[PDB]
């Protein structure tokens, strides 16, 4: 709830380039293989978070 | 609203 | 009957809910609210009417007068001889933190501080004087200069 | 019996905040009634 | 002190 | 306070056009308020000698 | 019968 | 009447 | 001596008349002449307590 | 002080 | 009954 | 808030 | 320094 | 009883 | 009233 | 952790205003006299 | 010796009135005829603390 | 138990405009004679 | 509210 | 238990009322003479 | 805020 | 050099 | 206290 | 009061 | 921010 | 790792307003006596 941009308290002035989108400044992530690389499918095995 | 009205 | 009893015993209540004790009550709390609310911090300056010699020869600081928020200071400007000088003009520093104002042929100069404890300077140029008189005006202190009887060292157009 | 003293601890919290907002209701209320400054009048006779 | 207009008999 | 400038201005300018539209529309009426009271106004008594 | 002070203060009953 | 005004008197009084 | 009365008093400085017509106006610590220093400005009841006791208060005839 | 019309007997 | 310095000071009970 | 009032 | 409608009893 | 620095300074109880 | 006024005001004027 | 943004938030917008009341210098004015 | 009371004071400068009429202005370090030099100047309570333990205060009829 | 406040309701209708009648202040008027 | 109104 | 919060709003609009009308204050009026 | 004010 | 209002006892 | 360097200077304890 | 200014004043001072 | 100051 | 972009970011929005106001020149006024 603090990440949401529309939800911050403070007004927004500050970095209009560096939010990831217009609901999160910052990304959570997305599940990565063990190898580094974009783990699109289950059936590839993800275990880390790119 | 007495009786010697 | 007793119907008649309780419907108005309830609402002696509702219509007029605070019983005249409450009232009075309420008046005394706004009294003390808004006392409260007149209070000053601290000991208000003193109001003193004072008089100070005016010395233009170079090295000299300029005369200071103390001022307070929102209360008139009132600069008569004399010469040697005690006789008035008529003001040419004058020119304050900072009237965002002061307001003067002066009917324009006199020569009083009324003064208040719009701010606290913002001070200043104010020239003023007389009517006899080539070099015209520099003033520091600083506000908020233990002495209101409710007049100041400031004395020019020159002599002015009334001996 | 943690958890009934930590809900009993927010019962009995929200009363600050409220009684809270109400004082700044009032503050600002005061202190904007304190920065102004009436301009004083000068009457000319006639 | 008395409002006799309320007149009970 | 919650305010940004964009509608900000945009708000200004449409009240600031209403108002801008009731005061030509004032003065468009007032040309032909003024020229009825006129004509009206050559015809009303008035008094000349300057004592009653 | 009320008062002025706004407390009620009334006769039993009396005839006449 | 008058008897409770002064003992509330003198009650305001005597606890300031 | 000279008794004063108070003409008026707020919090912080009070003004007071003394048998001569004079005026003076005084703060938490000030020098009164007969009466000594004044220790408190008592405003919403309209007393001064000094130093060497005496209470200046609101004249009869004025109050 | 006292406002007696506050008042009750 | 209410003191002019805000705190309720009240008689109790009495008659006249 | 005083009883010398 | 001393506000006494700052007062209490 | 509030001073002038904003620091809070109080009796404790006290009566007359 | 006065006296715990003055207790007060000692109370400030010892701790600065 | 959270207290620490919303302070920093609150006087930020708190010194912002602080320095425009700085930075404003009021004109002197010029009356001249009859 | 000359006797000077504070006329009106400021975090920094203080203006000084004298007994001969001589207006003055002193900063945190300043000589002063007689009292030496400031030690410090605290315009909250109107006092000035000079090097020869004399204390400058507001006179006693205009404070 | 309805009744009560129904009845409340019917004569504080009345207790309000009663008191509104109480209220009225009709300002006395000077006549200037020939 | 007395009753030696 | 809700009879005391009823009673609050009931007599703090009235309170409001009398507040407001203890602020007013109206200014006075001059009749000069002929 | 000091206490000889 | 000294700020007394950002002072403390 | 703070001096007019910037860097925030202050004594520990100390009562008058 | 002033003791917390004198020692703030030499600490700033000492330390540049 | 000197010390000298 | 991200506070060097972030900070870095609100840098350029300081720095260029600050070059901004040392590129502003203004024109001299000359006053002719009467």
């Amino acid at each position: 709830v603090n990440n949401d941009p529309a939800f911050s308290t403070t007004t927004s002035t500050g970095n209009s380039k560096n939010d990831f989108s217009a609901i999160a400044k910052q990304q959570f992530g997305v599940p990565y293989k063990s190898s580094g690389e974009v783990c699109t499918e289950y059936q590839q095995v993800c275990q880390t978070w790119g | 609203p007495f009786g010697a009205d | 009957e007793v119907i008649d009893k309780k419907a108005f015993k309830d609402m002696t209540r509702n219509l007029y809910p605070l019983n005249p004790e409450q009232v009075v009550k309420l008046k005394q709390i706004y009294e003390t609210s808004e006392y409260a609310k007149a209070a000053t911090p601290g000991t208000p300056p003193k109001p003193t009417a004072t008089s100070q010699f005016v010395n233009l020869s170079p090295g000299s600081t300029p005369p200071v007068i103390r001022l307070s928020q929102g209360f008139v200071s009132s600069l008569v400007f004399l010469d040697s001889t005690g006789a008035p000088w008529p003001i040419a003009a004058y020119d304050l520093g900072d009237p965002s933190s002061f307001n003067i104002q002066w009917d324009k042929t006199s020569n009083t100069l009324m003064i208040q501080a719009t701010k606290l404890y913002n001070y200043g300077n104010l020239a003023v140029r007389l009517r006899g004087l080539n070099t015209p008189v520099m003033l520091t005006l600083i506000p908020g202190q233990k002495a209101v200069d409710y007049r100041v009887d400031l004395r020019v060292q020159g002599y002015g157009p009334n001996a | 019996q943690k958890q009934n003293e930590q809900l009993a601890e927010q019962k009995y919290q929200q009363e600050i905040q409220q009684r809270t907002s109400d004082m700044l209701t009032a503050a600002t209320q005061l202190v904007q009634d304190w920065k102004q400054v009436e301009t004083q009048v000068y009457t000319e006779g006639t | 002190c008395v409002s006799m207009i309320g007149g009970s008999r | 306070a919650g305010y940004n400038e964009v509608q900000q201005k945009q708000a200004a300018a449409t009240l600031s056009s209403y108002f801008n539209n009731l005061r030509v529309y004032a003065a468009q009426t007032s040309v032909g308020v003024s020229n009825l009271y006129y004509i009206l106004s050559k015809r009303l008594p008035q008094n000349m000698s300057a004592d009653q | 019968r009320v008062s002025i002070g706004g407390t009620v203060y009334t006769a039993k009953k009396y005839d006449d | 009447c008058t008897d409770a005004a002064l003992a509330a008197l003198e009650y305001h009084k005597s606890n300031a | 001596r000279i008794i004063y009365y108070i003409q008026a008093v707020i919090p912080g400085r009070a003004w007071l008349i003394g048998s001569n017509g004079s005026t003076l106006t005084v703060r938490e610590g000030s020098k009164i002449p007969g009466y000594g220093m004044v220790k408190l400005i008592d405003s919403l009841q309209g007393r001064i307590l000094t130093s060497s006791g005496q209470v200046i208060k609101f004249s009869q005839e004025d109050s």
